[PDB]
């Protein structure tokens, strides 16, 4: 509050970014991550256009907005653009400067060494970070319970992470990597609409697509079955009246996308269902460490909120594997936040000094600093 | 009107910015200022300035609508109230007041050039009105944003201690050669003629209008003795 | 007023001329575009016909005048009587020399490039004028509310445009040029006329039916319904004693010429009624741009003063379109001078330095300096 430093929270994605102010609970401030041009001309002197538009500046106006997206996993085609993302959080909402508090962000698994460099060479040397350090998405789901052995399944809109962090990380290979989220479903849907006629081309109405999924849309608990139920008009014609003005009877079109998680093969891949990639990373641990494992899942990320998510695993994961302990999933009702509950805590650890970095310290061991000494 | 207050606000920043003498949150980096607000440099201190109500407060424009109305009306004072048509500003009527207001601030500027002005600053004691009182601070800052004590520095010259040339004069009469009432009048040669008849380098002083201006005390001493050694 | 070159307002069009002394409101001095020959033979010598007759000269007495029209959209059919036309305007009533002040015009969209510099030369070579530019018609009207975010419709005598200009301008089509508007409608009611016997043959009594028609004549809701009224008589048959000596009942001639701007049909055209052509507008523009134009439509000139020209605007725009956003046409009151109150501002903005022409720039870029640079 006034004493002490005081660091702040946040958690930067793919597609939505997390902060808030310093030592609270949950995000204060979600503003989503878009930036275009006016492809058009501004009224170019009813404002020097510039801008691309953002924040819920941008997302209550999109119409005259080519939605420009900067980060594609792992490649960012522009980061000047980034430079006055962080310049609105920051000082818009928060009121606060990064330059009197530490700062705390995510890491996205297997990202290019070259990135983790750039970013700290923008806070170290103009924003002034004497102190800052980048904690990995899905360990910090973990540390917030009370057990210190459980798997845990942490994604959104980035990329997939099986990471079975539960004693300990990095063995074998276990964890895996798959871009296959929350932008990855977004993309798919307007494709599959083609076919009935609908086709929401340009990139704006792409996103109300994703507006309109997350309210009525679910999962397939199984497509045979639900398919000869097509015959009846009651489950499956769901009302939507466009906002515009235009009925959108989602009806098989609902349960059709998320098949896709389960089938990979609907988009040139020859990864296997998340359940196969669930035995992926256990077989590869010792034998005495499945009985607990199954005994508990964790499963982080806003995406695992659609109805029919969570029965599924059952009927697949006790097929094709021992079948002789108990089977449980730990799917947190608000998992979405998982990440930021976590943040909340490092940013507030002691220990975390074992661990962070130090202003001199990046200039001793030069930019490498980072990931040449942790992990 | 279609450029409200924030799209205004983007009209000077861009525009300015990088001319110098002016700043905000985007170049200097300072909390204290706003996304909304900038930061505007006076010949004193800094200030910032909000938005609200900018338009409308500042507009001025009065067309000849509103005006119109009351003069045509039945009254010997509300005709009254608009006196003997063109005092001293006639020209051409219809035309926005933002720009009226401008020659207002004009007329003022271009008749204070052309002549002989004189000078008078005040400063106040307190703001409780007592005599006797003296707030260190606020008279302090008073002297320090109204810039005086920089003429001092300035308007004299600029060192340590100072003297003037009317009362230096009516104190050191006898003690130099040809600065008697016998004076020629012309000051820049009663100067030289004070220094020339002692054997002084030229660079050693430096004169202006008033205000005599010797660099360090030990050269007063300088002064004494030069005198002392020329005659006993 | 004195200090400052101080510039003027005007606005040209192909019917009716725009024009006042300087940093004024509205203008001060509206004078006819019109400009004919004494067929006759002038009495030639109680003096020397000429002068076609002009301004409230030739309107107060068209009898002898055979008035001769100089600009037909696009087409100048002589440039040597409009020298003659504009060196009336700055002098015989502004009493000011262009040689001075700077000068602000408008521009029909679409127009010839040939055209735009021929004028500018009457200017620079002749009347000295080292700064004037030439604005476009609508995106006058915009500047002059409180948003940035409106769809604007202006047009008087020269041809409608349909331009949806509120975030920027220029981008597939969307905007419309259509040969319509105010001579059209002169030149259409003579034609219908004829019907009931009444033909008003030479062009002077053609600017009386346009005289006539503000006056009295009102546009159709429903012609179907308002045709079975005809039966009374007290709605249809109106009064109007000619000046000269003759009553014309305008009954059912009122709300039939104004018919024809929703029925282009009835004028050899395939353009539909300016309610489709909205739609022609909206639908191109991106998807997340629509609920919020139907929430804002600026509808300019003074030909939109016609009784029952906005109420019907709500019957047919409702029908085939999105039907959940506001509905809201935004047709000022005195949308005429609409222009001329943007007009004055241009002429006074700083940042119009920019965008305006000076003396050499015309010489260093050649003729094409103004369009060639410019949009
Ligand atoms: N109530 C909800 N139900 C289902 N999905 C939701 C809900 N709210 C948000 N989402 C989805 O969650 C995703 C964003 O989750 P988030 O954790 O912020 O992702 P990331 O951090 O990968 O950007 C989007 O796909 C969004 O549609
Ligand atoms: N009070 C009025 N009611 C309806 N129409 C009017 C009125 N006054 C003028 N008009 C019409 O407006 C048109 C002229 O408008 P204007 O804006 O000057 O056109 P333009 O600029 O295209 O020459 C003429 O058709 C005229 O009859
Ligand atoms: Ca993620
Ligand atoms: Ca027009």
């Amino acid at each position: 509050d006034e004493d002490e430093t005081t660091a702040l929270v946040c958690d930067n994605g793919s597609g939505l970014v997390k902060a808030g102010f310093a030592g609270d609970d949950a995000p204060r401030a979600v503003f989503p991550s878009i930036v275009g041009r006016p492809r058009h001309q501004g009224v170019m002197v009813g404002m020097g256009q510039k801008d691309s538009y953002v924040g819920d500046e941008a997302q209550s106006k999109r119409g005259i907005l080519t939605l420009k997206y900067p980060i594609e996993h792992g490649i960012i085609t522009n980061w000047d653009d980034m430079e006055k993302i962080w310049h609105h959080t920051f000082y818009n909402e928060l009121r606060v400067a990064p330059e009197e508090h530490p700062t705390l962000l995510t890491e996205a698994p297997l990202n290019p060494k070259a990135n983790r460099e750039k970013m700290t060479q923008i806070m170290f040397e103009t924003f002034n970070v004497p102190a800052m350090y980048v904690a990995i998405q899905a360990v910090l789901s973990l540390y917030a319970s009370g057990r210190t052995t459980g798997i845990v399944l942490d994604s959104g809109d980035g990329v997939t992470h099986n990471v079975p962090i539960y004693e300990g990380y990095a063995l074998p290979h276990a964890i895996m990597r798959l871009d296959l989220a929350g932008r990855d479903l977004t993309d798919y849907l307007m494709k599959i609409l083609t076919e009935r006629g609908y086709s929401f081309v340009t990139t704006a109405e792409r996103e109300i697509v994703r507006d309109i999924k997350e309210k009525l849309c679910y999962v397939a608990l199984d497509f045979e079955n639900e398919m000869a139920t097509a015959a009846s008009s009651s489950s499956l014609e769901k009302s939507y009246e466009l906002p515009d003005g235009q009925v959108i009877t989602i009806g098989n079109e609902r349960f059709r996308c998320p098949e896709t998680l389960f089938q990979p093969s609907f988009i040139g891949m020859e990864s296997a269902g998340i359940h196969e990639t669930t035995y992926n990373s256990i077989m590869k641990c010792d034998i005495d460490i499945r009985k607990d494992l199954y005994a508990n899942n964790v499963m982080s990320g806003g995406t695992t909120m659609y109805p029919g998510i969570a029965d599924r695993m059952q009927k697949e994961i006790t097929a094709l594997a021992p079948s002789t302990m108990k089977i449980k999933i730990i799917a947190p009702p608000e998992r979405k936040y998982s990440v930021w509950i976590g943040g909340s805590i490092l940013a507030s650890l002691s220990t975390f000094q074992q661990m962070w970095i130090t202003k001199q310290e990046y200039d001793e061991a030069g930019p490498s600093i980072v990931h040449r000494k942790c992990f | 009107a279609k450029s409200t207050d924030q799209t205004f606000l983007d009209s000077i920043c861009k525009q300015f910015e990088k001319n110098p003498h002016l700043q905000s949150y985007v170049v200097s980096k300072d909390r204290s200022i706003g996304d909304t607000c900038f930061r505007l440099k006076h010949y004193a201190g800094d200030v910032t300035y909000d938005v609200r109500g900018f338009l409308d407060k500042n507009k001025d424009t009065l067309f000849g609508d509103l005006i119109s109305s009351m003069q045509s009306s039945s009254d010997p004072l509300v005709q009254g109230l608009f006196p003997p048509t063109r005092p001293e500003d006639s020209k051409k009527r219809p035309e926005t007041a933002g720009s009226q207001f401008r020659n207002a601030m004009n007329a003022l500027i271009t008749t204070l050039l052309a002549c002989s002005p004189h000078y008078v600053r005040c400063i106040k004691s307190n703001d409780n009105k007592q005599a006797g009182v003296i707030d260190e601070d606020r008279v302090r800052h008073q002297v320090r944003y109204l810039g005086l004590l920089e003429n001092v520095r300035v308007r004299r010259a600029g060192f340590a201690g100072r003297i003037e040339y009317t009362r230096f004069y009516n104190r050191y009469k006898m003690l130099c050669k040809k600065t008697w009432p016998s004076f020629n009048g012309t000051a820049k040669q009663a100067t030289e003629l004070i220094l020339q008849q002692h054997n002084i380098d030229k660079e050693e002083i430096r004169m202006g209008k008033t205000k005599v201006f010797i660099r360090n005390p030990t050269t007063l001493f300088y002064f004494e003795e030069k005198r002392e050694l020329e005659m006993p």
